[PDB]
């Protein structure tokens, strides 16, 4: 691989380096092999990176992976969008998938779109655990005949007894 | 839980969402024959008049911005700087 | 800190929590042959004093549950010896702003 | 097509157009007016509007009371939950007793 | 599935990014508080090329017949030669430019210089030069204190956060760090006089525009 | 709406706190008590009876009278009823929960079968998901089958540590329709302690065991000390929905007419009373039981039609039925 590096005079120059690509993964053990740069070892298995390097490193990797999937088609997406996705998948200390984990929830309200012809059960448990509905969703507020606390509705308007 | 007129750390600038809602609220009123506060140099379309009231800072409205924790700040449409 | 070679006896392992408050930590030699904190993808974690923690929680006005989290067993928490409740300030480089600091509380 | 489904709604949310979402998603059901205790979020308030008397026994309430407009279909759904021993506390304050 | 996972995340009035529960996802949206529709790819010059080039470009040595501002680029050009007090200001500006270069070379270990940032400075300057029909023949009436102290003051105005406490003020300095590196390299004294040739009038116009555009680039609370 | 005035400050719902209705509250807010399972005609003299459809609940006949709240069938938000149950009963919707709680707590004193002394239990206890934590604790507890008295400390297994004293054996609880059955035994295949014992767990036992579970214990479970105590999953005081929920089809004048829910309520009420008329008159054990499970069958079906049968005996020989959960199947499915 070619590598952009600062030359002694200051300008970046290409400095080719031999790199090893493998079929299979064992990060903890290879990372420890003498003769390599443990500082730069990598793997597309962001799950192992997390378990060996921690969640912050896990996050960074997950972004590198998502980002490659979008650069592979030459497409471009502003950093913040992928970043937000990567932070949500990481907030609770572990890698929480997005392709539907829970049969009930992700972040909703025991009122939003009645899922499963037995919404009844979704409500039965909400009652048994004293679930507290924040009422920030759109459907919950539709059921309540109100506008959701989002965008144009993320604040209230009031008359002003100032105007002369 | 209210915050004093001093100590507000929120933006001095009006957000595009506030502008959209104020103009819409005010327009609704003008659409229902409510008293207007400016000179209609020919205008007849409510929203268009509302926009005129905004430019001349003659909309007696206040925006209550809530913070995630519950507290809030109050900014008068008059105060808010309009640059979008 | 108890560094061992291949492993410890599940029996002896339960001998660890037994002298409060003094805590005891264990490390398998192998997991220390390389310092993970020296790795590229690992940003600087900095343990905050409970004083800095109150200031943190105060200015942003958050409950403790509203902060991002970091596992008690996270390789970096283990490294720093984090204890449940402690907060770390993470300072990372950013392609957007120069530096950006985030925070995670140990679970 | 010609429908206004989940994807269409996500677009309006992204635009932040809240009232449009409210206008378009609200059903026919009449905007019913109910009274609610401020202590228990229940519709157990006795309203004598001519006498200006509001009471929520079991709580000893006459001052801490509010009023709200919600589609009648809601009122029913809620009373139906009460029928099944479940309590749908309606509260006017987001900041809990925390 | 993606929509479903993020639907509730919004930007609040504190510039924080949170979900319905109120949990913090980003302590500041995009780590810079900016709205993506207001960001453009710009070249962070400080980071590229040889050091000789870096120095030829930014170095101003009032105490050296050769590395000073020729009296033709500046009105007060001749009486600036050998000015000790001013040279102290110019060394602060250069040490900062050298730090910036180090800093940038750590963030973009690659060497990449073009990164999306708000406020297109080059365009603002091309405007000034056209608006005030700036003639590239006569010397500018800008003072060294005009530029150095001017650019320094502006930075204290690019606001993303306003909180009066210590934490927020640091958050504020962080969020504006990358942009300020672009700023300082675009408004370095030699650049302003040698390359742009701004007059005191065009220059004062450039500074206020950058502040206006910047503030116009901050993300609005309520953004889904 | 409703062109009238109310000095009550207009507002919007910001939060909805879900929870369970305790027997005390169901009474505290109720208006009537409801006894007579019939309605209208007191020796012919039509109107309403202090049993159903009137004692205080919403009214009909265009009569403004309605607990002084006046107004009418268009402004009056139906008032809720009261109706005591001779015996406690499981709420259809929580039988699954009720069973799992019984497999977590000791069936003799209400002490969680695993303390903070066990290491795998600490991990579970730390979880913040009232749903996941419950699941983790349950999978850990259903193992234990003897409310331990002494456990190995965080030190020498040589030394023991004491906890709630109640050595009694636990039962393996299996579900059969609307009843929970328990099997006991002094270990598996050990000498002089073979073969099992099968006794049906009575609602009353479950009810008191839950009432003996500590705040900490039921809270480590998903339960809330104020809004949802375990004990409340068990019905004692059933709420009677007012007329707006359960209507009455009256064709102008001189014709019967009352909704299916009112009907079902009647049978619950009837069965409830035939149960009491077996104590005031004394009676055999297996007799009071059939009566109990009869009530249980109606209180259960009143809310959910998905069990052993389909009770559709209400003025109809063709045999049709409806329930509350079902009512939502057209109000949860129509919304
Ligand atoms: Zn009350
Ligand atoms: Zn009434
Ligand atoms: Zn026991």
């Amino acid at each position: 691989y070619d590598r952009k590096v600062p030359s002694p005079t200051g300008e970046y120059v290409k400095e080719p380096e031999w790199v090893l690509e493998t079929d299979g993964v064992n990060l903890s053990e290879v990372m420890t092999v003498p003769g390599i740069d443990p500082t730069r070892i990598y793997t597309n298995s962001f799950i192992d990176i997390m378990e060996v390097l921690g969640i912050e490193a896990g996050r960074a990797a997950l972004y590198k992976e998502v980002y490659n999937v979008i650069a592979s088609d030459g497409s471009y997406v502003n950093y913040r969008h992928m970043a937000l996705l990567v932070d949500v998948m990481t907030t609770q200390g572990g890698l929480t998938s997005v392709t539907r984990h829970g049969f009930n929830r992700s972040n909703t309200g025991a009122l939003m779109r009645c899922s499963f012809e037995e919404t009844v059960e979704i409500l039965f448990e909400a009652g048994a655990s004293a679930e507290l509905d924040d009422c920030r969703g759109v459907s919950e507020n539709v059921i309540l005949g109100q506008m959701a606390p989002i965008g144009t509705g993320a604040f209230d308007v009031m008359i002003d007894e100032e105007s002369l | 839980k209210a915050i004093p007129k001093d100590q507000r750390a929120t933006t001095p600038y009006m957000t595009k969402y506030e502008r959209a809602r104020i103009l819409g609220t005010r327009a609704l009123q003008i659409s229902m024959n409510a008293p207007v506060f400016v000179d209609l140099e020919g205008e007849t379309d409510p929203l268009r008049i509302a926009m005129k009231e905004l430019a001349e800072k003659k909309i007696p409205l206040v925006i209550r911005r809530y913070l995630p924790d519950g507290s809030f700040e109050d900014w008068s449409v008059e105060e808010l700087i309009v640059d979008l | 800190i108890f560094v061992y070679q291949n492993n410890i006896t599940p029996s002896a392992m339960k001998l660890v929590p037994s002298i409060p408050p003094a805590t005891i930590e264990t490390f398998n030699e192998a997991a220390l042959v390389v310092n993970i904190t020296h790795h590229e993808l690992v940003p600087k974690h900095i343990r905050l004093s409970s004083d800095e923690k109150r200031e943190l929680l105060k200015r942003y006005r958050l409950k403790e549950s509203q902060l991002p989290r970091i596992q008690r067993a996270d390789p970096v928490a283990l490294y720093l010896g984090l204890k449940r409740g402690e907060v770390v300030k993470i300072i990372r480089k950013s392609e957007t702003s120069g530096r950006y600091a985030s925070y995670r509380i140990c679970m | 097509g010609l429908r206004f489904g989940e994807m269409e709604r996500d677009c309006m949310i992204a635009h932040g157009a809240a009232s449009f979402l409210k206008e378009r998603l609200m059903e026919a059901s009449d905007a019913f007016r109910v009274h609610i205790c401020g202590i228990c979020g229940l519709m157990t308030v006795i309203a004598k509007l001519n006498h200006n008397q509001f009471e929520c026994k079991g709580c000893d309430n006459k001052i801490d009371i509010y009023q709200i407009h919600i589609p009648y279909a809601a009122k029913l759904l809620f009373q139906e939950l009460m029928a099944m021993n479940i309590t749908p506390r309606l509260y006017t304050d987001r900041s809990r007793d925390f | 599935r993606l929509v479903k996972a993020l639907e509730d995340i919004m930007v609040h009035y504190d510039n924080t990014t949170r979900n319905s529960l109120g949990n913090v996802i980003q302590f500041i949206y995009g780590e810079d508080g900016m709205d993506a529709a207001h960001i453009e790819k710009q070249s962070l010059d400080t980071i590229g090329g040889s050091d000789a080039a870096f120095e030829k470009r930014y170095r101003v040595d009032l105490l050296n017949t050769d590395h000073t501002l020729d009296p033709s680029l500046l009105e007060s050009g001749s009486e600036i030669l050998g000015d000790l007090k001013l040279q102290v200001l110019l060394d602060e500006e250069y040490k900062q430019l050298v730090k910036d270069r180090k800093f940038l070379r750590e963030v973009f270990v690659d060497g990449e210089a073009n990164w999306p940032l708000p406020v297109n400075i080059r365009r603002i300057i091309q405007n000034a030069q056209q608006t005030f029909h700036i003639d590239h023949t006569k010397p500018s009436d800008l003072t060294i204190k005009d530029i150095v102290l001017g650019v320094k003051d502006l930075q204290e105005n690019l606001l993303v956060l306003r909180g009066k406490n210590e934490i927020i003020q640091n958050a504020q300095r962080d969020a504006v760090t990358l942009f300020c590196c672009l700023l300082r390299s675009r408004l370095a004294t030699r650049r302003v006089l040698q390359e742009y040739r701004l007059t005191k009038q065009a220059f004062d116009w450039v500074l206020s525009n950058i502040e206006a555009q910047f503030l116009r680039s901050v993300v609005h609370p309520g953004e889904m | 709406v409703g062109q009238q005035y109310s000095s009550a400050p207009l507002r919007t719902v910001k939060e909805v706190q879900f929870g369970l209705f305790s027997p005390e509250e169901v009474r505290a807010i109720s208006v009537a008590k409801i006894r007579f399972p019939e309605t209208m005609d007191e020796t012919q003299t039509r109107a309403k009876i202090g049993g159903l459809n009137d004692p205080r609940l919403g009214s009909i006949d265009r009569n403004l009278k309605c607990q002084t709240c006046q107004e009418g069938m268009n402004e009056c938000p139906g008032h809720f009823g009261h109706i005591d149950l001779a015996k406690p009963v499981f709420h259809v919707g929580f039988i699954a929960k009720i069973k799992k709680v019984c497999e977590c707590v000791c069936m003799h004193c209400g002490k969680l079968l695993l303390d903070e002394h066990n290491e795998l239990m600490r991990q579970a206890l730390a979880i913040k998901d009232s749903k996941k934590r419950f699941a983790a604790i349950w999978t850990l507890c259903k193992t234990k089958m003897v409310c331990e008295t002494d456990v190995p400390s965080e030190d020498d297994p040589t030394q023991l540590v004491s906890r709630g004293g109640c050595g009694n054996t636990q039962p393996t609880i299996r579900k059969d329709g609307l009843k929970l059955v328990g099997s006991w035994k002094k270990d598996r295949a050990t000498g002089d302690a073979d073969e099992p014992e099968l006794r049906v767990l009575s609602t009353e036992e479950i009810l008191n065991i839950f009432k003996h579970i500590s705040v900490k214990d039921f809270t480590s479970l998903g339960f809330n000390e104020v809004f949802s105590r375990p004990e409340w999953m068990i019905l004692t005081c059933l709420p009677v929905p007012p007329p707006p929920v359960r209507p009455s089809i009256s064709f102008n004048e001189s014709q019967r007419g009352e909704d299916d829910l009112t009907f079902k309520l009647a049978d619950i009420l009837k069965a409830n009373i035939s149960l009491e008329t077996l104590e005031h008159n004394g009676a055999p054990h297996h007799a009071i039981e059939e009566a109990e499970s009869l009530l249980q069958f109606h209180v259960a079906t009143y809310m959910d039609n998905d069990i052993a049968g389909q009770p559709q005996a209400l003025q109809k020989s063709g045999r049709p039925v409806k329930s509350i959960r079902a009512r939502l199947k057209g109000k949860e499915g129509r919304i």
